[PDB]
């Protein structure tokens, strides 16, 4: 298993830890110390989950669910079958992700490329952790965190959401949202532009970046450019996930009432608070 | 402080670029706009030119005719009072006909006759603007991707405001024009239908939306990382594959066991994103028309 | 047997075909797979090669047809370090000079990339009509410093992308009076110098040279970009902190 151009790149070096010990491949996969780190953390995790599945007495993926220790146990540990398993698995998953990232930093180094991929990943890792570590620890219990199950974690979302009314009203969530919808729009567009250039009307020549720049300038009066759009996707993406963490770190900590109500700060401003008419008085 | 390529270090400007000709009627292209040094740090510095045919001018007009229709009803709701207007801006709303006016155009102005006006103006602006995306690609001899992909977004929008209201028998089902109020309509929709977390199309719509954020993040970062070999020059790497294209494919191969080509990745992108509103629009269309409660449906047809 | 139950089953199928299409589409390059010795690997995975497609390149530069017969079109100076599949392959010489590893380069076309009008994409700014620095520190005339913290030369021009209007290279003059190109993306322009971490002062002459002094070819870009990038690994003996 090698891509036809692959061999020249498979040189020794790059590794962050272990010298050359785990400096090798298995099929397409690069290993690394953090390949081993990953496999360990990953296997032990799936092993505890497969077990928590029998202490719960079920072998269906749509039903398996590993809940955090209930609000009682605080920020302390818990006997396995009613808590601890979650905690250990959560440790395992953080192990597994951080390892994966560090492994990518190793692949980066061997390839002479920059760190932009595992840097981006670190934003997803931080989002996870926000929900399972930073939010709970600030709030006082592993119980506020989400359970590990397909449909059960959606329950937690709906239940956490509705605890503060219609969650839409969270302003940081409002921002994060905008970024998810923009990033998708940019994705749709970017993909289409490049393909519309490489795959022109039957019989015609491949178009150029100038045709890309022109098409947009025609369409909207602007064009961000083949460097820009790649800077842009990355910004919309990470920005979405940034405000995602923000919107949830501030919910149940600095603000814990109905989100809709926060918006009265604007309405109850001196110079218009008591003017007659409109929707508010 | 190794450089990263998120911001430009030295901008460079030459003669304003009037862009490729092919079959474009140049009489309709305008003159170059100014030059944003600001924008320049991230992407292109050159504002304009912009094409503006008859179709384009129709679109731009009726788009504003929509926008204003909403705005004048927002002023009426404020009692024509500047301070009230600004205080309550998110709170105003232009709602559609009550359920009793059915699908008719009879409804009094002040009770959603006005909504139907702005909506008509909207329908015109979007569909005209759609053909605009096709025609600009035709003029330059390029593929129809942009227009195909835009239609997928139009699908959801068509379903929310037009197709689903037609199928359900009334205009009342359709989204109101208003910031806080359309947000409420969203939450309401979910409640009335058993919770959309039980709509398998809503789940997919989500998978892809998250996926769009995953992919564009992966991709965007990949290019920047291989931009030290002119990675961003994607079209030419398709035509004559470079080390940039190779070390890219290989980062991913070595990490996750498979990979993309410099053309292919963009097919991944366009489909990922398009499938958000594709599945989305199906999910919405089925709601109310065929399935009244998604929890219930979920229990039977598992 | 209601509509929604159909639509969803219908989708899950569609999707698998799409994934198939997509995955075959992404096999137009680097496939069929190979053993470390270049013979076709026995095992090619579940997905078959697609039907070839043919791009008509502009400016009568020909066509490209993918998938197509695929060779490296260059010697690769590496030898195995183990008795079985899947271990690192050692540089049989100087990896920078040989262009292997992070110093790797692809045998792309030995012509320059052309704009939409058939004019060279990349020109030195001096021969680019009406092009000037418009923001941020003008690097021209700054001393260039290698990771070893010695002066390696001086910026003597910027090579710009015309249709896109951006810096792509700094042309740098060495002790001996010849110039090299350095990628914009691998230099840090500072208020009193340009710093280059990838290379040490002594490795600058080693940078591949261009044959025509007012244009650069796709193959010359790869050799240039490759060399410098590889410096991040191979120059490490000389890097400070
Ligand atoms: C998916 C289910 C809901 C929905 C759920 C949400 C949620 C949830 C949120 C929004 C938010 C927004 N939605 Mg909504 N939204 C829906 C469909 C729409 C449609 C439409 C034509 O169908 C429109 C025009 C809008 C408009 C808006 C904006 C108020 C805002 C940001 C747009 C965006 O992020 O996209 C990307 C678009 C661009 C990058 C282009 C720029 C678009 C700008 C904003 C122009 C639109 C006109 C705008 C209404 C004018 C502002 C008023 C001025 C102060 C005068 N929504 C559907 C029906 N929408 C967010 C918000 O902050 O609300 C207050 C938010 O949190
Ligand atoms: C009823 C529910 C409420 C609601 C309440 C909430 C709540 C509660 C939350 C959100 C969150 C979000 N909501 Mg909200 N949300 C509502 C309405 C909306 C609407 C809408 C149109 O109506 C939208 C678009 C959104 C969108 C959003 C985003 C801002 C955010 C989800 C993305 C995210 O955080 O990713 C972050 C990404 C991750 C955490 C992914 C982690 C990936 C990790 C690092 C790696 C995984 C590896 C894994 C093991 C893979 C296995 C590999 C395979 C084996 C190969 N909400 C309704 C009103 N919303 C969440 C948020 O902001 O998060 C901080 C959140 O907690
Ligand atoms: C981010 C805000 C909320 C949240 C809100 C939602 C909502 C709302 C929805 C989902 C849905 C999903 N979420 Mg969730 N989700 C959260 C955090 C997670 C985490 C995590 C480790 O943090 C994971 C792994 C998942 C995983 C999932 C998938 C089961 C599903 C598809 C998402 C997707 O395609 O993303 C983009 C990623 C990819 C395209 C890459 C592929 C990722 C694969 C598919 C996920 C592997 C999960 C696997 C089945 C089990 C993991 C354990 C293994 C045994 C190792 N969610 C948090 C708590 N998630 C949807 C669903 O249908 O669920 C019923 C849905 O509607
Ligand atoms: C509590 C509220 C409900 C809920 C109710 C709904 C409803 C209701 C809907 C969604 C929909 C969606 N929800 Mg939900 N949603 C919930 C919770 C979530 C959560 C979460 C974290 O739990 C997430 C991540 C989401 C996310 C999503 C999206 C995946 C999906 C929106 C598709 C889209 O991209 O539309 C954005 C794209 C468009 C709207 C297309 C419009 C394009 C038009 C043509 C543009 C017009 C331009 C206009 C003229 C403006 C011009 C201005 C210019 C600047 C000049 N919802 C809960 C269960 N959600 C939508 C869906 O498809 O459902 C399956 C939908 O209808
Ligand atoms: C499915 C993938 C995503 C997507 C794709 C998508 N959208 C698209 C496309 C594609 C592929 C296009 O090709 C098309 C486009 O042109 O791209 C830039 C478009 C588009 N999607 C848009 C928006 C949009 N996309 C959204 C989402 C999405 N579209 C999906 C997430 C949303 C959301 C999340 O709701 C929005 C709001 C537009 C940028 C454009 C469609 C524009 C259109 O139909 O034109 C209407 C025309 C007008 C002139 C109206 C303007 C009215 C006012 C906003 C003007 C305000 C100015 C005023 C303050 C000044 C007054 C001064 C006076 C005195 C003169
Ligand atoms: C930062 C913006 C977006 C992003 C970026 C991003 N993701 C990334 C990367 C980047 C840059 C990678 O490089 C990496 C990758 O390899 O991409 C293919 C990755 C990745 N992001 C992934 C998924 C993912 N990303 C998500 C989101 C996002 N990732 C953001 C939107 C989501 C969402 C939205 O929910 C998911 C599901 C993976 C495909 C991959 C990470 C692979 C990895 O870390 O593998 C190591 C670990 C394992 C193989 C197994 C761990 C299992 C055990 C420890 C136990 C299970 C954990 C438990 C928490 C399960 C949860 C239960 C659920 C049902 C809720
Ligand atoms: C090479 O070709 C090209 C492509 O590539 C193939 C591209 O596709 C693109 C296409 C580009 C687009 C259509 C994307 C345009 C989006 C931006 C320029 C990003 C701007 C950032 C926003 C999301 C803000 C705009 C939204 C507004 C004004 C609505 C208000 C709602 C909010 C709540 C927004 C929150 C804003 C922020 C950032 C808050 C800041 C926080 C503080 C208080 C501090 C172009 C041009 C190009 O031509
Ligand atoms: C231009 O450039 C670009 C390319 O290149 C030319 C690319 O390819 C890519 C990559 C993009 C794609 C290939 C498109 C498809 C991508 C997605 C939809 C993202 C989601 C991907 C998945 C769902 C698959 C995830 C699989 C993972 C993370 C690993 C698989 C797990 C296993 C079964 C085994 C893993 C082994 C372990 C545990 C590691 C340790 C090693 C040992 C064996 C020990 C991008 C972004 C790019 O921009
Ligand atoms: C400063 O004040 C002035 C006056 C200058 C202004 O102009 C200010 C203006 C404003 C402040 C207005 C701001 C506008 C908004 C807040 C708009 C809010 C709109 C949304 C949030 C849009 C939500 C989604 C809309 C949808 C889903 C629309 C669907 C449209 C349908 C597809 C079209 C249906 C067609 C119909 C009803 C007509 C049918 C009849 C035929 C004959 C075809
Ligand atoms: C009603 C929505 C239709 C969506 C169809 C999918 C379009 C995505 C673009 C795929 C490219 C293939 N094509 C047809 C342009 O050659
Ligand atoms: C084009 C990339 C394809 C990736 C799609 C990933 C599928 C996620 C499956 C989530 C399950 C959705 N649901 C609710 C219907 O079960
Ligand atoms: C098992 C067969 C299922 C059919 C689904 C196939 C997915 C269609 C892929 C779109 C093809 C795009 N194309 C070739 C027209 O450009
Ligand atoms: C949503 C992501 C879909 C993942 C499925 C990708 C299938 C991988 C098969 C590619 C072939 C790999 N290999 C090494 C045999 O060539
Ligand atoms: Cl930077
Ligand atoms: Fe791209
Ligand atoms: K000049």
């Amino acid at each position: 298993a090698l891509l036809s151009f692959e061999r020249k790149y498979r040189v020794p070096g790059g590794t962050l830890v272990g010298g050359n010990l785990f400096d090798f491949w298995v099929g397409p996969f690069y290993v690394g110390f953090f390949g081993v780190a990953t496999f360990f953390f990953a296997a032990l995790g799936i092993i505890l989950i497969a077990w928590s599945a029998v202490l719960q007495g079920t072998w269906n993926p749509q039903l398996i669910s590993v809940y955090p220790p209930a609000l009682e146990y605080g920020l302390g540990g818990a006997p396995l079958a009613k808590g601890g398993l979650w905690q250990i698995i959560t440790i395992c998953a953080t192990g597994a992700f951080v390892s994966w990232a560090l492994r990518e930093v190793e692949i980066c180094r061997k390839l002479g490329i920059g760190y932009h991929i595992p840097f981006a990943f670190a934003f997803a890792i931080l989002a996870y952790l926000t929900l399972v570590l930073f939010r709970p620890v600030m709030m006082g219990a592993w119980g506020y965190a989400f359970p590990y199950g397909i449909w059960t974690h959606l329950d937690w979302v709906s239940n956490t959401g509705y605890t503060y009314g219609n969650f839409h009203y969270n302003p940081a969530h409002m921002i994060a949202h905008t970024f998810f919808f923009t990033n998708a729009l940019a994705l749709a567009l970017h993909g289409a532009l490049v393909l519309s250039a490489a795959n022109p009307e039957k019989g015609k020549e491949m178009r150029t970046p100038d045709h890309e720049d022109t098409f947009f300038r025609d369409l909207v009066g602007y064009s961000i450019g083949t460097l820009g759009i790649h800077r842009l996707g990355l910004l919309l993406s990470l920005s979405a996930v940034f405000f995602s963490a923000l919107c949830m770190i501030i919910t149940g900590t600095i603000w814990f009432d109905q989100w809709v109500d926060w918006w009265q700060w604007w309405v109850k401003l001196p110079w218009w608070a008591n003017i007659p008419g409109g929707i508010n008085g | 402080a190794e450089y990263q390529n998120i911001f430009t270090q030295v901008q460079v400007r030459g003669p304003a670029d009037l862009g490729m000709t092919e079959d474009v009627n140049l009489a309709n292209r305008s003159g170059v706009g100014p030059f944003s040094t600001l924008l320049g740090w991230f992407g292109n510095a050159q504002l304009g030119p912009i094409y503006l045919g008859s179709l384009g001018v129709l679109s731009l007009f009726s788009g504003l005719m929509w926008f204003f229709t909403i705005g004048i009803w927002f002023w009426y709701q404020a009692g024509w009072n500047p301070a009230v207007f600004l205080r309550d801006l998110f709170f105003f709303s232009l709602e559609p006909p009550a359920p009793e006016y059915g699908l008719s155009f009879a409804a009094p102005l002040k009770e959603g006759g006005l909504w139907l006006i702005a909506s008509f103006f909207m329908f015109v602006a979007v569909w005209s603007w759609w053909g605009r995306t096709y025609l600009r690609a035709q003029a330059l001899g390029m593929g129809k991707h942009t227009a195909w992909a835009f239609l997928s977004a139009i699908w959801l929008w068509m379903v929310l405001g037009f197709i689903r209201p037609i199928l359900m028998g009334s205009w009342s089902e359709a989204v109101p024009y208003g910031i806080f109020s359309h947000l409420d309509w969203t939450n309401n929709f979910s409640l009335v239908h058993g919770n959309l977390f039980y709509n398998p199309f809503h789940g997919l719509s989500i998978a892809f939306l998250y996926g769009s954020a995953l992919l564009f993040a992966m991709h965007g970062a990949t290019i920047l990382a291989v931009s030290r070999f002119g990675g961003e020059r994607e079209l030419e790497q398709i035509a004559d594959r470079g080390t940039a294209a190779e070390r890219a494919a290989l980062f991913w191969r070595w990490t996750m066991g498979f990979n993309a080509t410099m053309e292919g990745i963009h097919r991944w992108a366009i489909w990922m994103a398009v499938l958000v509103t594709l599945t989305g629009g199906i999910g919405i269309l089925l709601s109310g028309t065929v399935v009244d409660n998604w929890y219930v449906w979920g229990q039977n047809h598992g | 047997f209601d509509l929604a139950s159909l639509a969803i089953y219908s989708f899950w199928i569609f999707l698998a075909g799409l994934i198939y299409y997509l995955q075959t589409e992404n096999m137009r390059e680097g496939y069929p797979l190979e053993n470390e010795d270049g013979t076709p690997a026995a095992n090619q995975g579940p997905f078959p090669l697609p039907k070839p497609k043919t791009f008509i390149l502009p400016h009568g530069r020909g066509t490209l047809t993918v998938p197509g017969p695929e060779s490296e079109d260059r010697p690769i100076a590496l030898a195995r370090t183990a008795v079985s599949e899947g271990f690192p392959h050692a540089p049989t010489g100087d990896p920078m000079k040989d262009g292997v590893g992070p110093a790797s380069w692809v045998a792309r076309r030995d012509l320059p990339e052309l704009d939409g009008h058939g004019h060279n994409k990349i020109k030195p700014m001096k021969a680019a009509a009406g092009f000037h620095v418009s923001a941020g520190k003008n690097p021209i005339g700054l001393p260039v410093r290698g990771c070893d913290l010695e002066i390696a030369g001086k910026v003597v021009d910027i090579w710009v992308d015309i249709p896109e209007q951006m810096a792509r290279f700094l042309e740098v003059e060495l002790k001996d009076g010849s110039t090299r190109l350095l990628p914009m993306q691998m230099v840090k322009v500072q208020s009193n110098r340009v710093h280059v971490n990838a290379l040490s002062s002594d490795l600058f002459a080693g940078i591949p040279t261009i044959k025509s002094p007012t244009e650069v070819t796709l193959l010359e870009e790869d050799k240039i970009c490759g060399y410098v990038a590889g410096g991040l690994m191979y120059a490490a003996p000389k890097r400070k902190s």
